[PDB]
């Protein structure tokens, strides 16, 4: 595939902090700092729907498209279920002491990660009247970002200001390792490589770099470089070859994940990026990224 | 203060 990025859909809001594409549906989520949360179609480019969940910011939101709901965490600590089909509050919680900056969702297994300011990821299940079932503590600063291994979801990372990462495994209480990033203003965004050919995490900082990791020798493969503000997010793309980072910079880049090197820099003009998804099925190749004043949906190629 | 507060 040829990189012809096309603008699919781009609107304006209030900053968009989460983001999450549904896997059937042509919609997008975004979770605002307002409070608000919006569901698009990006395809007709009418709103699915909206809800002022709370007057927070809402740092972090995910389909679960199994159940039929949005999961959403916000900066009042709490945990809210929505029925997208019909509006219903499945259920609202306070999840942490603290404010909420990411959740992740089990592929099979009725499980939710959060992860806090209050040093901890906590696991809830949904099947179970959405108990907290596990709560994973070691890390020593905020907890930005949780991701699942999708070739092995009985095992997630975290990144934390901590500078760390840790690998832990369902139903144990320490790190299977911790990860010493040499990021030294934090990790800020960790996110796995989806197929089986390579062993790889990426990890993106306020220190402007994002690393690149084989996670069974802990060494670092490479080092990108270019951003000139706080890297939010660096992602793999699901089904091209490439990596997807946003920055405080305002602009995205896609970087060569063979050479590493820079191919495309992208100031879609909606100042600093926050946030980003992309299409699981890799649909037309649909990324999708949340900024300061609005989002965009492109079409890669 | 509250770091990452944007």
């Amino acid at each position: 595939m040829k990189l012809d990025i096309k603008k699919t859909f781009s609107n304006r809001s209030d900053r968009v902090k989460g983001i999450d594409f549904h896997p059937t549906e042509p919609w997008v989520l975004t979770t605002l700092y307002s409070g608000r949360v919006e569901i698009w179609n990006y395809e007709t480019q009418v709103e699915v729907r909206s809800i002022q969940v709370t007057e927070t910011p809402v740092r972090a939101g995910k389909f679960i498209a199994r159940k039929n709901w949005i999961i959403v965490g916000s900066d009042d600590f709490r945990i809210r279920v929505f029925n997208y089909n019909t509006g219903e509050k499945v259920v609202d919680f306070e999840a942490h002491p603290d404010y909420i900056r990411s959740i992740a969702v089990h592929p099979t297994k009725p499980y939710v990660l959060s992860g806090s300011d209050d040093l901890t990821v906590k696991l809830w299940n949904w099947e179970n009247n959405w108990a907290l079932e596990q709560t994973f503590e070691g890390h020593e600063h905020f907890v930005m970002c949780v991701a699942f291994n999708p070739k092995d979801p009985s095992t997630f990372a975290s990144g934390c200001l901590d500078r760390t990462v840790k690998v832990w495994s369902l139903g144990q209480s320490t790190p299977n390792f911790t990860l010493t990033t040499g990021q030294e203003r934090g990790v800020n965004y960790v996110d796995y490589y989806p197929l089986p050919d390579k062993p790889y995490m990426i990890t993106a900082s306020d220190d402007l770099t994002i690393k690149i990791w084989d996670y069974q020798t802990k060494s670092c493969v490479a080092t990108l470089e270019g951003h000139m503000s706080n890297v939010s997010f660096a992602v793999f793309h699901p089904t091209l070859p490439i990596i997807i980072s946003g920055s405080e910079d305002g602009t995205l880049k896609i970087w060569n994940s063979s050479t590493y090197k820079v191919e495309k820099t992208l100031n879609v003009g909606l100042e600093r990026s926050w946030c980003i998804a992309t299409h699981p099925t890799g649909r037309k190749n649909y990324i999708a990224s949340g900024f300061d004043n609005g989002f965009t949906v492109l079409s890669l190629g | 203060v509250k770091l990452h507060y944007t």
